C-alpha cells in the first residue's frame, strides 16, 4: 500500500479511545511529497507552461488572449500567494484524480489547484485583471466553488459544456420526440445531465391521426431516451445520465413508475433514465380526502381545450376534466398511488417528487410559464415553453429549455471571511459569464432560453459542516435560524447583483416585466418580515456583516423596480457531490450521511472524516440517517423560502422505517413548502 | 414495511 | 367451424387416394356467399358509394375529382365486366382480410376486389378514363399486381405511403445518427420498411474529436435503430421491421453479426433489426486463398483518404489500406468469417448476403454511386449518396436515399394473355405515377432521390407456378431458358417504356448522361447475344408474341441514346409474400416452399394448395427444399442478368446439410453472378 | 452442423 493511503488508514486505528484525526494531515503531506510533487510537470516559468498548454490543445487561446502575460502571471502569483494546503487527503485525491489537468497519456499532472483556480478565474474575468484576482481570492479562499463542469472545463480545449443541466420540453409529436432524442444525445455528449418533461406526450392507447389505441405511451419514449443516453455515455468515463419527469395526473403515471420496479421485465424496464413525478396540490388534496382520483389522457384534453394538460392549473381544471365526457380518464386511488410512490422510493430511491403548487406558489416567472418539471438533480425549477419541432424544410416553433449555470458557496468559508455579499456578487458575475459564453448550436430551445432568461444557479454547501464546527446541531432551531439569515442574505445580494447587472448592461431577462420582481410581489415577505437572527448565538455568527433589514429590502425592491433584474433565476442548491471533497465541505445543505466515509479506491480502503470532525464536535456531526426527517424538512423549508429555484433534498431513511413513514415525510415536506424531493436513501 | 396511509398522516 | 373453412379443410381429406382440390372452389364459393356478400355494405348506386366513402374520410377527394362521374362509373363497369372469380379460398380470404376496405369498426366490407382495382386504376391514370380502363383490365386480368402499400393505400385517406421500402445512408456523426433515427421512425410511421447503411459509421473503440476509444461502434446505432423501429411499429398492426447493412470489411462485422446470436446478451442483441452483410469480391478472394484478412476502422480511412471506406473500391484499396500504418485494422480469418456467416444463416436466417462486386459489375449508375447496401428484402440495389446532416440552423448537405416503388408481374397471367409488352409498359407507367405522387417531407434525401432518380421496381411472380402449370421443372434447363427469354422481353419493354416516358416528358433521371444507358454499355450484351428460346417447347410459349431480337435491341439502344431514360432503375423482384395469395401466384421467382401450405388463422387451419396444383402437375410443383440449390442459383442468375436491381433470393436448405453446404451455395451464387441472398430457410 | 471450408469449394 502507498504511504499516504497507509497513513489515511490510521484514522480508524483508535488510540486512547479517540480517532487519529491528525493522521489525515500527515496523509496529505505524504500524498503530495511522494506522488504529486513527483508527477506534476514543472516548467522553467509560467510562460513556458502556458505555451505548452495552449500549443498542445490543452487550453483555449481565446480566453488567455484577453490578458497580457503580466496580468496572467500576477493572477497566478495571487493564487499561489495564499499557499493553499489541502486539509484532508481525500480533497487532494479528488482534485488530482478528477479535476486536475493531466497529460494526454495520463501519466503526469499538468495542473495544480492554484493553476486550475487561476485558469477558471481568468476565464471568468474576461480580460479584467482585477476581476481575475478577485475570482482567484474567492476560489483559493474556497468561498465559492464553480460547478464540476465549469470548474473542470473552464479554459480547456478538450472539454464539454460548462452547463450542468438540460431541461427539455417534449411536445406530443413524433417529430418533437425525435428532436428530443437528438437534443438529449447532443447535450449528453457535452457532459451535462438532461431532464425531459414527458407530461405532454399522450398516454398509451391514444390515437395517432384518428386511429384509436395506437400510441404505446410515454414508456416507449422513455425507452428511446434511455438508449439515447446509454449511447451518449461520454466514453463510458461517466455514464450518460438522464431524467424523465411526468405529471402524476398523466394517465401513464402507473406505467411511468412501473419501469423502476425491480420485478419489472426487461421489456418495460429503463436503466439509465432517472424518473421524477410532478405532484400538483390537487393530487395531495384527493389523497387527503380518500376520494377516487382520475388520471387523464393528455391528448383528449389537448383536443378538447386546445392546451396541454400540464399548461393548465389542475387545482382549477381537474373538475372540468372529470365532468367532461370528451376527456378520457380512468379512476385511480390517490392514496394507493402515494403508497406506490413511497415503496418505489424505498426500493430504488425513485421517483423524484416535485410538488408543482409548492414550486409555483412562489415562482416569480409564472407569466412566462409554470414550472412543470425539474432537472436530473431535482433542484432546478424554472419556467419552460415547449418547442413545436415541425417537419423538415418547415420552420420550427422554438420554445424555452432550462440549463444549469451552477455554482456553490462554501458556507463555512463564506462566513469565516464575513463576505456573504462579496462572495454572492462575485459568484453571480461568474455564473452570468458562464451563461453568456454558453452557445449550444444543436439545442435551439436551450440556446434561446439561455440567451433570453439568463438564468443561473447559485447554491450553497457545507451547511452541516459549518453548523457542527460552530457547535450547532443540524436539527436545532438555532441552525434553522442561521440558515434563514444566511440564505436571506444570499438572496438579497443575488437580487442586488442581478439588478446591478441589469443596470450596467441596460437589459433585463426576457419577459421580466411580468415577473413578480417587477410587480414587487416577490419582495412582500422581505419587506414585511425581518429575517435577522432570533438567537444571540446565531447573531454573533453574523457579527461584522451588515444583515439586510426590512428597510434594506425596501430599497432593494425599489432598485429592482427602477433598474430591473438580469437573471430570471439565481439560486438553486445542487447536491454538490465529488467537488465537495475538493472544497473540504459537506455535500450541499444536506446532513452528513456518515461521520467517516469508507471509500474503496483500487485495492485500497480510504477513509474520509467530514471536515472539522473531532472529539469536541463528534455529536454535532450527527449522521443524516439518525436525524429526524421532519426537522430536516424544517431546515430545508427554512432555506427553501430564500431560494427562488428548488433544493436537491435527499431523504435519509432507516431500514426500520416503513412506507407510511416515507409518505409522512413527503406530505410534511409538501405541507412545509418543500418544492422538490430528490432521493430516498435507505440505510 | 408497506404500511398504508391513514387519514391522520395528511394533517400536521 | 365456418362452412368455407370446413370445405377448405376437405382438400387433404383424400378420396380414392387423390386430393380433393375441387373443394377449394367450393370453399371460396361458400366463403363469398356466407360471409362476404352478407358482410358487404351495398349502395343503391355508385354515386352513393363514392359520396359515402369520400365524406367518411375513406377516399381522397382529390384523385376522384379529375374524372367526371360517368367516367368513374364506366371504369367500375369495365372492372365488373370481367366478372372476376377468385380461384382459391385463400385468395379471397387474404384480400378481404388484409386489403379490402372495411368500416371504422372493421365490421362490414366497403370494397370488393373490383372496387379496390377500380380505385387503384383511377389513382394511377390521374384524369385519363381510357388509361384508367387499361389499368382496370391489367389488374382484373391479374397480369400486374401493385405492391401491397400501393394496392392497399391508393386513393385512400387513412393511408401511409405507397412506397414499400426505404434505404437510408447513415453518415459518421451524432447529428447524422440522430437524423437517421428520426427518419427511420418517420418512414416506419408511413408503413414502409427501412434499411440503413452502417458501413460509414466508425468502428468501436475509435476516436471522437481527439477522445480515443470512445465510440460504441455500429452496434450502439443498431440498438438505437432497433428501439426506434419497436417504438414506430405501426401501433401494432405489423411490427416495425428495419434493416441494417454493414460491409464485411468493417471492423464491427463480428459485433454486427453477434447481434443475431441466440447466446448474445440483451445488451448487444437486437430483435427488430434485420442484418445484412455486404461482401466485396476481395473478401471472397481472400477466403479462397486462405490468406489472413483485415477488417478496417472506417474513421482512420476517412482521415487518411478523405472518403468513407464503403465509398472506395475494396478490390483496389485493400492492399493500400493494409500497407497504410495510419489505417487502423484488426486481423480476421475470412474463411472463419464465412463459416460464421453460414452458421448464422443456418441458425437464424441472417445476415442478408450482398455481393457488392456482383452488383456493381453490371450496375448502370456507378457514376452516381456504387450500390453499397440493399433493402430490407435484399432486392433494391440502387446508387445512393450519404446526407451530411449538420447542426441546427446550419444547412444540411442532402444526398440521395433510395425509395423503391414496387410492382409485380404475374408471369402466368402475363404469358397466358400474350401481353408482355402492354403489361410491362402499363406497370412502368403506374410505378412512375406512384413515384411522382409520393412526397416525403420528413426525409429530405428520400424525397430528393425520388424526385431525381425516379427509380421504380417492376418485379415478377408466379414463375414456378407458370412453369409447373406448363409441365416445366423449375430446375430444368427449359425453365432457365424461359426465364431468360421472358425477363429479356420484360427488360426490353421496361427500357422502351422508360425511354418513351423520357421522350414524352422531355426529362431523364438525374445524372443519366453518365450511366451505361447513355453510353450504350448496358445494351452491349443485348446487341451481341440473342436471348430467344433455345428449346422448341419454350419458344412455343412465346407464340403470338414478338420476342425482341438483336436488331430490336439495337433500335432500342439507339432510341435510348436519342431520348434518354426516365427511370434510373426499373426492375427489382420483391418476395411479394402477401399479395401472392390474392393473385393466386407463387411468391416471387422463388420455387414453392410447400405444395399445400398449412396456415392457422384463429382456431381453424386453412390449407392453401399451390396455384394450379393438381394430380398431373404434382411433381412439377417440386418443393424448394427438395430442389438442388445450385439449380435455383442458376435460375436466379439467369433471371438476374435481365434485372438491373436485385432479386430476393431465399435459400431453402435441409437440416441434413451443414454450414459447408451453405457456404458452397453462397460461393456458387457469388460465382454465378447472384447479387443478393435474402434468407436461409431450414426445413 | 459446422463443417469447415476445405477449399475446392471456391471452385466449381
Ligand atoms: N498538506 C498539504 N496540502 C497541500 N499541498 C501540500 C501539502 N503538503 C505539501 N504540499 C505541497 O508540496 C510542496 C512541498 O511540501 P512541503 O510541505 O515540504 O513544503 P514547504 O516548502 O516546506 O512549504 P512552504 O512553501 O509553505 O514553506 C508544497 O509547496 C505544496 O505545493
Ligand atoms: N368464386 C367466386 N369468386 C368471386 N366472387 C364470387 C365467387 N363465388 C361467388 N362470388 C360472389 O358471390 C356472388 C354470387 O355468386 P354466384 O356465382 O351465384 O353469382 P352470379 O352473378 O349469379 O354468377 P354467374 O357468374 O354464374 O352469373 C357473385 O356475384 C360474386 O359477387
Ligand atoms: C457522441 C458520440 C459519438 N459516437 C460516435 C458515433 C459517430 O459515428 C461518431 C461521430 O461523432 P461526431 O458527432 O461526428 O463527433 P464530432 O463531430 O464532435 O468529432 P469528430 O468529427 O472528430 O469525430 O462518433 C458514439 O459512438 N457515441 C457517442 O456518444
Ligand atoms: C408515429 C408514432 C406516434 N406515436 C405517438 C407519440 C406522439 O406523442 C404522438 C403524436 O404523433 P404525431 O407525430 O403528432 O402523429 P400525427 O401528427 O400524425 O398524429 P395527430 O395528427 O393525431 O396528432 O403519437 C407513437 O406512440 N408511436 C408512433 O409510432
Ligand atoms: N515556474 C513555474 N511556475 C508556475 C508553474 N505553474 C504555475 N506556476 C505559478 O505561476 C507563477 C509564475 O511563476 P514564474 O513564471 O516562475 O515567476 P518568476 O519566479 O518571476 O520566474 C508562480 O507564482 C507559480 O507559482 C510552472 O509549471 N512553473
Ligand atoms: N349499385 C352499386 N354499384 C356498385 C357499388 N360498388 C361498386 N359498384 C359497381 O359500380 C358500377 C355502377 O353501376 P350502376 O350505378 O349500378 O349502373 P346501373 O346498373 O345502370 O344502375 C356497377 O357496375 C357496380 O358493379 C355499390 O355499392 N352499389
Ligand atoms: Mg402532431
Ligand atoms: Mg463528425
Amino acid at each position: 500500500v502507498p504511504k499516504w493511503i497507509q497513513l489515511n488508514n490510521e484514522i480508524m486505528i483508535q488510540k486512547d479511545g479517540k480517532f487519529q484525526f491528525d493522521k489525515d494531515k500527515e496523509a496529505v503531506h505524504s500524498y503530495f511529497v511522494d506522488y504529486i510533487n513527483q508527477n506534476t510537470v514543472f516548467f522553467h516559468n509560467l510562460k513556458e507552461k502556458l505555451d505548452y498548454l495552449v500549443e498542445n490543445q490543452y487550453y483555449e487561446e481565446e480566453f488567455l488572449s484577453l490578458y497580457s502575460f503580466e496580468d496572467i502571471k500576477e493572477v497566478f502569483k495571487t493564487a499561489y500567494a495564499k499557499k493553499f494546503r489541502f486539509p484532508s487527503f481525500m480533497s487532494a485525491f479528488k482534485f488530482y484524480n478528477d479535476y486536475a489537468l493531466k497529460t494526454n497519456d495520463k501519466k503526469k499532472i499538468l495542473e495544480r489547484y492554484e493553476d486550475r483556480i487561476s485558469i477558471v478565474a481568468l476565464f471568468f474575468a474576461n480580460g479584467d485583471t482585477e476581476k481575475a484576482k478577485e475570482y482567484v481570492n474567492l476560489m483559493i479562499n474556497q468561498e465559492y466553488q464553480p460547478s464540476t463542469p465549469t470548474f473542470l472545463n473552464a479554459g480547456r480545449k478538450r472539454r464539454g459544456e460548462l452547463v450542468s443541466c438540460f431541461l427539455l420540453e417534449v411536445n406530443d409529436s413524433l417529430n418533437d420526440i425525435s428532436r428530443a432524442i437528438d437534443i438529449s444525445m447532443q447535450l449528453s455528449k457535452l457532459g451535462g445531465g438532461v431532464s425531459l418533461n414527458l407530461s405532454k406526450l399522450r398516454a398509451k392507447g391514444e390515437a395517432i391521426k384518428d386511429v384509436e389505441n395506437a400510441t404505446k405511451g410515454v414508456v416507449g419514449v422513455m425507452k428511446l431516451l434511455d438508449n439515447a443516453f446509454r449511447y451518449a455515455d461520454q466514453m463510458g468515463q461517466r455514464q450518460g445520465s438522464g431524467a424523465a419527469y411526468l405529471n402524476i395526473f398523466h394517465r401513464d403515471i402507473n406505467d411511468f413508475l412501473d419501469t423502476k420496479k425491480i420485478s419489472a421485465d426487461e421489456d418495460v424496464r429503463v436503466k439509465t433514465l432517472s424518473i421524477g413525478v410532478v405532484i400538483p396540490d390537487k393530487f395531495v388534496e384527493l389523497a387527503r380526502e380518500d376520494k377516487a382520483a382520475y388520471v387523464f389522457y393528455p391528448h383528449t384534453i389537448y383536443k378538447e381545450y386546445g392546451q396541454h394538460m400540464d399548461e393548465m392549473d389542475m387545482n382549477e381544471m381537474y373538475d372540468k376534466f372529470v365532468d367532461n365526457p370528451r376527456v378520457k380518464k380512468e379512476k385511480i386511488n390517490p392514496r394507493k398511488l402515494l403508497e406506490k410512490l413511497a415503496m418505489l422510493r424505498s426500493e430504488s430511491g425513485y421517483p423524484y417528487i416535485m410538488f408543482q403548487d409548492n414550486v409555483n406558489k412562489v415562482h416569480a416567472n409564472n407569466h412566462i410559464s409554470k414550472v412543470k418539471f425539474s432537472n436530473l438533480c431535482s433542484e432546478v425549477l424554472q419556467a419552460s415553453q415547449v418547442s413545436s419541432y415541425t417537419d423538415y424544410d418547415e420552420e420550427d416553433e422554438i420554445g424555452l429549455d432550462i440549463s444549469c449555470n451552477l455554482g456553490s458557496l462554501n458556507i463555512l468559508n463564506v462566513m469565516e471571511h464575513k463576505s456573504i455579499e462579496k462572495t454572492v456578487k462575485l459568484a453571480t458575475d461568474s455564473l452570468t459569464h458562464v451563461s453568456e459564453t454558453t452557445d449550444i448550436r444543436n439545442a435551439p430551445a436551450v440556446r434561446r432560453a439561455n440567451k433570453a432568461m439568463k438564468s443561473i444557479g447559485l447554491g450553497a454547501m457545507n451547511l452541516h459542516g459549518y453548523l457542527a464546527q460552530n457547535g450547532i446541531a443540524y436539527e436545532s432551531p438555532e441552525a434553522r435560524d442561521f440558515a434563514n439569515t444566511f440564505f436571506m442574505m444570499v438572496n438579497f445580494y443575488s437580487i442586488q447583483r442581478s439588478a446591478e447587472i441589469a443596470k450596467e448592461k441596460g437589459e433585463t431577462f426576457d419577459q421580466y416585466e411580468g415577473s413578480t420582481y417587477a410587480t414587487g410581489e416577490y419582495f412582500d415577505k422581505y419587506v414585511s418580515t425581518d429575517f435577522s437572527p432570533k438567537y444571540e448565538k446565531i447573531a454573533n455568527l453574523f457579527e461584522g456583516m451588515h444583515i439586510p433589514t426590512t428597510e434594506d429590502w425596501k430599497k432593494l425592491k425599489a432598485f429592482v423596480a427602477e433598474h430591473g433584474m438580469y437573471h430570471s433565476y439565481r439560486l438553486c442548491i445542487a447536491p454538490t457531490g465529488s467537488i465537495s471533497y475538493v472544497q473540504s465541505s459537506t455535500a450541499s445543505v444536506m446532513p452528513i450521511m456518515e461521520r467517516i466515509e469508507e471509500r474503496t479506491y483500487g485495492n485500497s480502503k480510504t477513509y474520509y472524516p467530514m471536515p472539522g470532525l473531532a472529539s469536541n464536535n463528534w455529536f454535532f456531526y450527527k449522521e443524516a440517517y439518525d436525524m429526524d426527517m421532519f426537522k430536516v424538512v424544517d431546515m430545508i423549508a427554512t432555506i427553501q423560502q430564500h431560494i427562488d429555484q428548488g433544493i436537491s433534498f435527499t431523504l435519509f431513511l432507516k431500514d426500520t422505517m416503513t412506507t407510511r413513514d416515507l409518505n409522512r415525510i413527503d406530505l410534511y415536506a409538501h405541507h412545509r413548502g418543500i418544492k422538490t424531493i430528490y432521493y430516498a436513501r435507505t440505510k | 414495511t408497506v404500511e398504508p396511509l391513514k387519514d391522520d398522516d395528511f394533517y400536521f
